[PDB]
């Protein structure tokens, strides 16, 4: 994975959790970031796109932002169904292709 | 509503959207057609972003 | 049961299902509605309260509403884990006490 | 803070909440103390709603 994400975390229901990612000028510094959620055993799906836009049907407990070569996804009011792996995805101008973070697991206690 | 009709067909032809996303955007168009431009923009961006899922 | 609930319903996963309840001016017409979920074999627990507030840890796939003498609970993105009996509960000013619906079973196909 | 500290103790003393509900409200209080009133309000309402289970 070209992008470095914050390590997996355990958190309680209703906690606020922020997953962050950092890259370089050729990806996050010049391209918008998307956030992919991978639920256990399910196909991965887009939660957020264009830095801060919610995919249709996604809860507004999710919020996104980008600054410089870093970006983050914040989950407010954490809930058991949010237990998942979260991946940043962005375009990389040097690779001329998609690059991804290694993933961050959120475990809901 | 020719411009909105055009946005409707352009959303329907975006190859990377799934049916829930497409139906959500179209529902937004029907709810308030005056937001068509904004909705179209978002759909285009989401279509591009959906391509990342195929590389993932 | 003082409150009348919508008949039990079967639905496929990913569908949206709405459970409804109706009462009178002395209960739903002047008091907020709570929604109790009883999963098979478990103690009943509060899912929603004050018409539209989620208990901590409850998924926001559930949403609630009240209007006049009726109220409803909506399950978006129906999941097999939602298969349960759902009961409305509200205060009744004439009985000066709690009144309940008969229950609505949601079966997930 | 006098008002926020008070909310913590009042939530802890609500007799009908179960421990998961109490802990969730407390987590919300820690995440944003400026929401104390709102959090307290929700806890009070859920405390009231929990009494219906005793009649159920």
């Amino acid at each position: 994975p070209v992008l470095t994400q914050s390590p997996s975390v355990s958190a309680a229901p209703r906690q606020r959790v922020t997953i962050s990612v950092s890259g370089s000028n050729s990806n996050i510094g010049s391209n918008t970031v998307n956030w992919i959620q991978q639920l256990p055993g399910r196909a991965p799906e887009l939660l957020m796109y264009d830095d801060d836009l919610l995919a249709p049907g996604v809860s507004d407990r999710f919020s996104g932002s980008r600054s410089g070569t870093s970006a983050s996804l914040t989950i407010s009011g954490l809930q058991s169904e949010d237990e998942a792996d979260y991946y940043a995805a962005t375009w990389d101008d040097s690779l001329n292709g998609w690059v991804f973070g290694g993933g961050t697991k959120v475990t809901v206690l | 509503n020719k411009d909105q009709q055009s946005a409707f067909y352009e959303i329907l032809n975006m190859p990377n959207l799934n049916e829930a996303q497409r139906n959500g955007f179209i529902q937004s168009l029907k709810d308030d057609p005056s937001q068509s431009t904004n909705v179209l923009g978002e759909a285009k961006k989401l279509n591009k972003a959906q391509a990342s899922l195929k590389s993932f």
